[PDB]
C-alpha cells in the first residue's frame, strides 16, 4: 500500500464485463459516475493503480 | 430563334432544381437528418428543433 | 421511493441509467413537479441500513 502501482491503460477497448465475473457478488462501489452505462461512454485516459 | 420555348423549360428545371436543392439547409439545427436528431438526443427539444 | 444523492439526475425526462432503464422510468410526456430532499437523520445505520 505504502509503494502503490501505476499503469496506463491507452489505446485499446475496454472490457468491463469482465470484471463482474469477479468475487461472490462483488465489492464493485463505484464514484462519480453510473457504474453500468460505462460502456457506451468514452474516456480519454484511464490510469489503474494497485 | 426559339429562346422563348427554351426560357419556360429553363425556368422550371431551375426552379425544381432549387426546390430540391433546399434539403439540404440546416436552418441553424443541430443536424439536418432527423433520424440523427431523434436518437441522439432527448425528446424535450428535439421536438422543438 | 429512496435513492442516492448522485443519481438523482436521472429522475426527469430523457435520461437514461441504472435506475432510469431498470427501476423507474418517466414517460417523454410528463406534467409534474419532482421534490428531492436529504434524509441523512433518518436512514441512516452506523453498521449498515
Amino acid at each position: 500500500v505504502y509503494a502503490w502501482n501505476r499503469k496506463r491503460i491507452s489505446n485499446c477497448v475496454a472490457d468491463y464485463s469482465v470484471l463482474y465475473n469477479l468475487a461472490p457478488f462483488f465489492t464493485f462501489k463505484c464514484y462519480g459516475v453510473s457504474p453500468t452505462k460505462l460502456n457506451d461512454l468514452c474516456f480519454t485516459n484511464v490510469y489503474a493503480d494497485s | 430563334a426559339l429562346g422563348k420555348l427554351q426560357d419556360v423549360v429553363n425556368h422550371n428545371a431551375q426552379a425544381l432544381n432549387t426546390l430540391v436543392k433546399q434539403l439540404s439547409s440546416k436552418f441553424g439545427a443541430i443536424s439536418s437528418v432527423l433520424n440523427d436528431i431523434f436518437s441522439r438526443l432527448d425528446p424535450p427539444e428535439a421536438e422543438v428543433q | 421511493f429512496v435513492i442516492r444523492g448522485d443519481e438523482v439526475r436521472q429522475i426527469a425526462p430523457g435520461q437514461t441509467g441504472n435506475i432510469a432503464d431498470y427501476n423507474y422510468k418517466l414517460p417523454d410526456d410528463f406534467t409534474g413537479c419532482v421534490i428531492a430532499w436529504n434524509s441523512n437523520k433518518l436512514d441512516s445505520k452506523v453498521s449498515g441500513n
